[PDB]
C-alpha cells in the first residue's frame, strides 16, 4: 500500500490510498503489458473467524460473493476547520492504518506537537486479536521501561517486521503550507509556489 | 487563498511530478492522476494500475470520495480458497492469479479527473510514461521489498520475468508498461477494460488459471460515495467510507477517547497508561469491525447504530484505565 496527499493553491485537496494489498500483490505480472495484479481478495474472510495475513477475522459481512468488495482498512483523511482544508494525511499498514491516522490526530490536536514531530512519533498497535498482543516496528521499538510496564500488565509485545505506516501529511495554517514525510520511508514533501 | 500548493508523497519522483503539474496549474485533482500513474512505475510494490483503492477530495468548499476498490470475479465463490475437506489453502489468497480482485485504479483515476481534473487527459500520463521509458533508481529498501517477494513467491509466478532485474541504485527501465500507459494516455480506461490491455489481462488469466474475464473487466464500476464525517473540538474530519472500515473505526476510536478525556488528562505521550487506554478502545473498535463491516451494499450494514453518540458513549464505558479488559467478553456492541 501508499499513500500521497496534494493540497493546490485554491484550497482544494486530494487525500489518495491506493494499493496492490501486499508488496508487489500477487507476483503476477501481465504479459505484454507490464504491470502487477493485486492479490487483495486476502482481504475477504475466507472461513468465519480465521485470520487473515493481517491478523483481523470476520464472517457474513466480508464473506467473498461475486461483484463484492473486500473490505479494507485503507483511510485517507482530509480534517478541515470553518470550511476550509486543514490536514491532509494517510498511510499504508493494513489493520495498522487508521489507528496510526488516529495516533498521528492525537500527536497534533491534543499533544499539539509539530508535524514532523507528530509523524516521527512512535506508533503502536492492538487489535484484540491476536489477544493482547501490542505490534511495534523496529523503526521506534517498544523498549525500556515502559515495555517492562505493559509486559507487566499482561500484554505481548511483538516486532510486526515492517514499519508501522508511512504518513504522508501536509497541514495549512491558515495560508501558510506545511509538508512532513513518514521518516519510515522515503518520501518526500515539497510547497509549490505559483 | 494559499501561498501555494503542496505535495507529500511516497518517493521523489510522485513528488516531482506532482509538483510539476501544479506548476503547470493543474489543480489537486490533475497533480493526484499524474502521480498516480508515476507511483505506478516507479513504486511497483504498492503504486499501480493493477490494484484498487480510495480518493478523498475537497474542491470548492465541499467533501468528495471516490471507491475505486477492486471487486471479486464473477467466479469467485464464499470457500473458493478452501479445499474440498474445508482448510485454507496456503497462499491461495495471497499468491498467484487467484488471488486478484478486478482492478480498479484505471477507471477511479478516470472518475475523478473527468470530474474535477482541469488539465488534458494524455499529458497527465507523460511524466509516468518517461520514468517507464528511461527509468528510475531503484531505492535500497524497495530492493528488500523485491527480494523478500521473490523469495515468497517461490517460483510460482513470472514475477521474476519483469522484476528481477532490479538492482539497487540502478536504473530500472519498463518498456512495456510504458506502451500500456500510452495506450491508456490515448483511449482511456477503454484500453485497460476494453481493449488491448484488457485483452492481456484475460490471456494471463488463462495462462495462470486465474478467475478475471471480460465481462468483469467491462462491468468494473467506481462509485463516488459520501464520505464519513467526523466532527470534533471545532475540526470536521472526512474519511474513507464503507467498504473502508477506518471511517467508523476512526469515528469510534475519536469519540470514545474523547469520551475517556478524564483518563487521558495528564497522561503523556506513549506511556504506558496512554497506550494501554488506546488499547482498550481498539479493542471494540475491532470486535465491531469483524462483526459487522463489509461492502454497504451486499448486506444492511448498520453504520448509523455504530455511530451513534449514544453507542459510542456505553462503547466508551467498558474501557478499563487501570487493567486489560478481559478478550473473551470484548462483544460485538449491537449483539442483544
Amino acid at each position: 500500500t501508499t499513500h500521497f496527499s496534494i493540497v493546490d493553491k485554491d484550497g482544494n485537496a486530494v487525500s489518495n490510498t491506493y494499493t496492490l494489498n501486499w508488496d508487489f500483490g500477487s507476483g503476477v505480472v501481465v504479459k505484454g503489458a507490464g504491470f502487477l495484479l493485486n492479490d487483495e481478495m486476502d482481504d475477504f474472510s475466507s472461513k468465519p473467524g480465521v485470520a487473515n495475513a493481517f491478523g483481523v477475522v470476520g464472517s457474513d459481512a466480508n464473506a467473498i460473493e461475486p461483484g463484492k468488495r473486500m473490505l479494507s482498512s485503507m483511510s485517507p483523511s482530509i480534517v478541515t476547520r470553518d470550511g476550509h482544508v486543514s490536514l491532509v494525511l494517510g498511510t499504508p499498514g493494513g489493520s495498522r492504518i487508521f489507528t496510526s491516522i488516529f495516533q498521528v490526530l492525537n500527536n497534533v490536536y491534543d499533544f499539539h506537537l509539530p508535524l514532523e514531530k507528530a509523524v516521527a512519533a512512535q506508533r503502536v498497535h492492538h487489535q484484540l486479536l491476536p489477544k493482547d498482543t501490542i505490534y511495534y516496528d523496529a523503526y521506534a521499538p517498544l523498549t525500556g521501561k515502559v515495555a517492562d510496564e505493559l509486559k507487566a500488565m499482561g500484554y505481548t509485545l511483538e516486532d510486526q517486521g515492517d514499519n508501522m505506516g508511512d504518513i504522508q501529511a501536509i497541514r495549512v495554517n491558515g495560508k501558510a503550507l506545511e509538508t512532513a514525510s513518514d521518516p519510515r520511508g522515503r518520501g518526500v514533501g515539497m510547497v509549490v509556489k505559483p | 487563498t494559499l501561498d501555494g500548493g503542496a505535495v507529500a508523497a511516497p518517493d521523489q519522483y510522485g513528488a516531482k511530478v506532482a509538483a510539476e503539474i501544479l506548476k503547470k496549474g493543474g489543480n489537486a485533482v490533475d497533480a493526484a492522476v499524474a502521480t498516480a500513474f508515476t507511483l505506478a512505475v516507479t513504486y511497483p510494490e504498492a503504486g499501480n494500475i493493477g490494484g484498487g483503492g480510495f480518493m478523498t477530495l475537497y474542491v470548492d468548499g465541499k467533501p468528495y470520495f471516490l471507491d475505486y476498490r477492486e471487486i471479486a470475479p464473477k467466479a469467485a465463490t464464499k470457500t473458493m480458497y478452501l479445499n474440498e475437506k474445508g482448510e485454507v489453502i496456503e497462499n491461495l489468497s495471497l499468491v498467484g492469479a487467484k488471488a486478484a480482485g478486478v482492478p480498479g485504479t484505471v477507471m477511479g483515476l478516470w472518475e475523478a479527473h473527468q470530474r474535477f481534473g482541469k488539465l488534458k487527459w494524455s499529458e497527465l500520463l507523460t511524466p509516468a510514461i518517461g520514468y517507464a521509458q528511461t527509468g528510475f533508481k531503484v531505492a535500497d529498501q524497495q530492493y528488500q521489498y523485491r527480494q523478500d517477494a521473490i523469495a515468497l513467491f517461490n517460483g510460482k509466478t513470472n514475477f521474476g520475468d519483469y522484476f528481477g532485474t532490479m538492482k539497487p541504485g540502478e536504473v530500472f527501465k519498463q518498456p512495456e508498461l510504458a506502451k500500456t500507459l500510452e495506450r491508456i494516455a490515448d483511449k482511456g480506461p477503454d484500453d485497460f477494460y476494453k481493449g488491448e490491455t484488457a485483452k492481456l489481462l484475460i490471456a494471463q488469466m488463462k495462462q495462470d488459471g486465474g478467475l478475471i474475464t471480460s465481462d468483469d473487466l467491462v462491468d468494473y464500476q467506481a462509485k463516488w460515495r459520501e464520505p464519513m464525517r467526523i466532527d470534533w473540538q471545532g475540526n470536521t474530519l472526512y474519511t474513507a467510507p464503507l467498504p473502508s472500515s477506518g471511517g467508523i473505526a476512526l469515528a469510534q476510536l475519536i469519540g470514545i477517547k474523547e469520551q475517556r478525556a478524564a483518563d487521558f488528562k495528564g497522561v503523556e505521550l506513549n506511556s504506558a497508561k496512554y497506550i494501554h487506554l488506546l488499547s482498550e478502545i481498539e479493542k471494540r473498535v475491532f470486535a465491531d469491525r469483524a462483526d459487522y463491516l463489509g461492502d454497504p451494499q451486499f448486506s444492511k450494514v448498520p453504520v448509523a447504530q455504530l455511530t451513534d453518540p449514544k453507542y459510542i458513549a456505553k462503547r466508551a464505558g467498558e474501557v478499563n484505565p487501570d487493567a486489560i479488559s478481559a478478550t473473551e467478553k470484548v462483544r460485538p456492541g449491537l449483539e442483544p
